[PDB]
């Protein structure tokens, strides 16, 4: 409940996640902490717990050693439960015993998730720094190549230190910048950005999330920004813009590996978007992108039930990103 | 071509001379619009277009097909035996910039019945090197004197991704520059050459005016008029022998073949005046001087790069070639 105690607590939690906990009071707690055995505990009464432990009781969570998106809806739905439990807890005890008891249930990228964003948007988080998550989950940041060799070195019980290289291949002009969007520190400010103002965000979570819809036009700006003043410094030319209409001219292979699920896909060059069942049509994104731009042109937003919202003011464009995003 | 050599125009036609109509016409391609012929359809204006190069590439490459299909040269196809390319290098910084040119415009424009003439002139930017000299050291280890060509190429070392080139690679990319035949004595002995008297440029054209002014006074004061020191003018111009290179600097491989003269000649005397032109445009009234087939020694494949490297009158060296801007 110090915050000492409260990092090593969060250390321990976050320590070879893809296996049952090692930590003999980690055991002990998912064994026997019952979330809703003392709703004295959270905030409201014990409302999020009970949700989360219908849905496990059910059989309903994703499994463990899974592949998890943040992007798919049901994923982070479950993660965002877990989250809400930490959320409601008073005190750190609350806290620690609620992500023991749900490290050993749920699925590892979801349990990750939620304890990031618990202890960034909890006051009982205060104070502690979060382990870089290239290390917590190494995959994610580490090309397959290098991984195999770590698979190696645990194969044959040799340590050892792997050079990563970039990706790609000389004649591919776009690894002259790999730098850039594969720098694992950048990797982590562009996760820790969305981590602090997240698109799910609800004020009843507790609080509210000043000017996030203009700070999100404003970090992106400068991650392309600073993304062309690189390709500059390499002699390429500023990066062409996305339409849906047109070819995606630069293809990628990267090279990397979930831990559970496989292979991350590839990009072949020079392709036109198709449409993605279950996500949407790719003319769907055009009358999206025309609706927005209709706002924009006329100077208003309209809402669910007809009437305009002026944006020809300061807060215009952080209704934008709220719209945008 | 086609020429009228060709053995069989009805079966194989003319693919080079109508290629640059073709692609001369592309602007006006059935006629509709009454637009005169492209710059392609002229020998004075094809290469200011950028087609040209590219149509001239896939010509190169059918040629390429054909001399890819000979079996690759051995050690003893090479040798020039008793001959041995001990060094190679040069006098003088291998140095690019850009100088002024001047001509008369006088001939384009329309004059007036009993108005005087006024000059007219447009002034130029061309490209220009300073004046450098080969030194080759070589050994002769036969027991007499020995006519040799000494064939000289400037190949790259690495592409524009930054990847270095094996000798396969480059062979096809390397540009002519100069080809003598020179006796050389027994023992071992330096070679000078001066980049001025290079078989492959030719230097700039005398102006109208001058040769007007030097004709009109050998007529008028009963003089005798004697233009040959003036070379021919085909041949690369002396001023553009070397490539523009980069302010930073570029490294390139300067390659040095020392062949047997008393071979290469046979039938075309090496002690006659070839003149100053032989490497590309031949000698005016004669045969070609050189009966070894044009791009000699790198115009056959070279999968083994040890078969060069292993005969004694092969030598490459890193020279610097720096643009002053
Ligand atoms: C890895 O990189 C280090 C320094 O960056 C270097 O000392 C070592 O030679 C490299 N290892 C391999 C296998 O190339
Ligand atoms: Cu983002
Ligand atoms: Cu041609
Ligand atoms: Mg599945
Ligand atoms: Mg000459
Ligand atoms: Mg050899
Ligand atoms: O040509
Ligand atoms: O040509």
């Amino acid at each position: 409940s110090s915050t000492a105690h409260k990092q090593q607590n969060i250390n321990h939690l976050l320590d070879k996640i893809y296996e049952d906990t090692k930590y003999p009071d980690l055991q002990e707690i998912a064994k026997n902490f019952n979330p809703l055995g003392d709703t004295s505990m959270y905030n409201d009464q014990g409302a999020a717990a009970e949700v989360l432990m219908k849905e496990l009781n059910d059989h309903r969570l994703l499994e463990q050693h899974h592949w998890y998106s943040l992007f798919n809806a049901r994923q982070r739905e479950e993660a965002l439960m877990l989250f809400a439990v930490l959320n409601q807890c008073k005190v750190w005890h609350c806290f620690r015993n609620n992500a023991a008891y749900f490290r050993e249930q749920m699925n590892e990228g979801e349990f990750v998730y939620a304890l990031y964003v618990g202890v960034i948007h909890s006051k009982l988080g205060d104070g502690i720094v979060l382990p870089p998550l290239y290390e917590i989950t190494p995959h994610m940041f580490t090309n397959s190549e290098v991984i195999d060799k770590a698979y190696s070195a645990k194969m044959t019980q040799k340590a050892g230190t792997f050079n990563v290289s970039f990706t790609g291949t000389k004649k591919n002009k776009e690894q002259r910048v790999a730098y850039f969007g594969e720098d694992i520190g950048m990797n982590i400010h562009h996760v820790t950005w969305h981590m602090d103002f997240p698109f799910w965000w609800q004020d009843s979570y507790g609080n509210h999330l000043d000017r996030k819809g203009e700070l999100f036009f404003w970090v992106h700006h400068q991650l392309t920004a600073r993304f062309d003043f690189e390709r500059l410094s390499n002699w390429l030319d500023p990066v062409d813009e996305l339409h849906w209409d047109r070819i995606i001219r630069e293809g990628f292979a990267p090279l990397t590996s979930y831990k559970y699920g496989g292979e991350f896909p590839v990009r072949p060059d020079n392709i036109h978007f198709e449409d993605v069942d279950g996500v949407a049509h790719v003319h769907d994104m055009e009358i999206t992108e025309n609706r927005i731009y209709e706002a924009i042109d006329h100077g208003y937003i309209t809402a669910t039930d007809g009437h305009t919202i002026d944006i020809r003011q300061p807060k215009g464009i952080e209704l934008l990103g709220d719209i945008i995003e | 071509e086609s020429s009228m050599y060709s053995p069989n125009a009805q079966y194989y036609g003319s693919l080079h001379n109508t290629a640059h109509v073709m692609l001369g016409r592309q602007g006006d391609p059935h006629g509709k619009f009454n637009l005169p012929p492209g710059v392609m359809e002229h020998f004075e204006t094809a290469t200011r277009d950028p087609s040209f190069f590219r149509l001239h590439k896939y010509m190169d490459n059918i040629f390429k097909k054909h001399t890819d299909s000979f079996p690759p040269y051995t050690h003893d196809d090479l040798e020039f035996a008793g001959m041995a390319v001990d060094g190679v290098a040069i006098d003088g910084e291998l140095i690019t910039f850009f100088d002024e040119f001047q001509y008369s415009l006088i001939n384009a424009v329309d004059s007036g019945e009993s108005i005087e003439d006024v000059e007219i002139n447009a002034r130029v930017h061309r490209l220009n090197h300073k004046e450098f000299t080969y030194k080759i050291t070589v050994s002769n280890s036969i027991g007499s004197d020995h006519l040799a060509t000494f064939r000289i190429f400037l190949c790259p070392i690495e592409d524009n991704n930054g990847i270095t080139l094996t000798l396969d690679k480059a062979r096809w990319l390397c540009i002519e520059l100069d080809k003598f035949f020179q006796k050389v004595p027994s023992g071992t002995h330096t070679i000078h050459r001066s980049s001025k008297d290079s078989s492959v440029t030719v230097p700039d054209m005398p102006s109208f005016h001058s040769l007007k002014e030097q004709a009109d006074n050998a007529v008028n004061g009963g003089h005798d008029l004697d233009l040959s020191a003036y070379e021919r003018s085909c041949g690369i111009p002396d001023r553009m022998l070397l490539p523009k290179s980069k302010p930073e600097g570029m490294e390139f491989n300067l390659f040095v073949a020392v062949t047997d003269g008393v071979k290469d000649t046979e039938g075309h005397n090496g002690d006659h005046d070839h003149g100053g032109t032989h490497a590309q445009c031949g000698v005016h009234g004669e045969a070609y001087p050189d009966n070894r087939p044009l791009g000699y020694p790198l115009e056959r494949r070279i999968p083994d790069e040890r078969v060069f490297d292993g005969v004694p009158n092969i030598k490459h060296v890193v020279v610097k070639i720096v643009h002053h801007p």
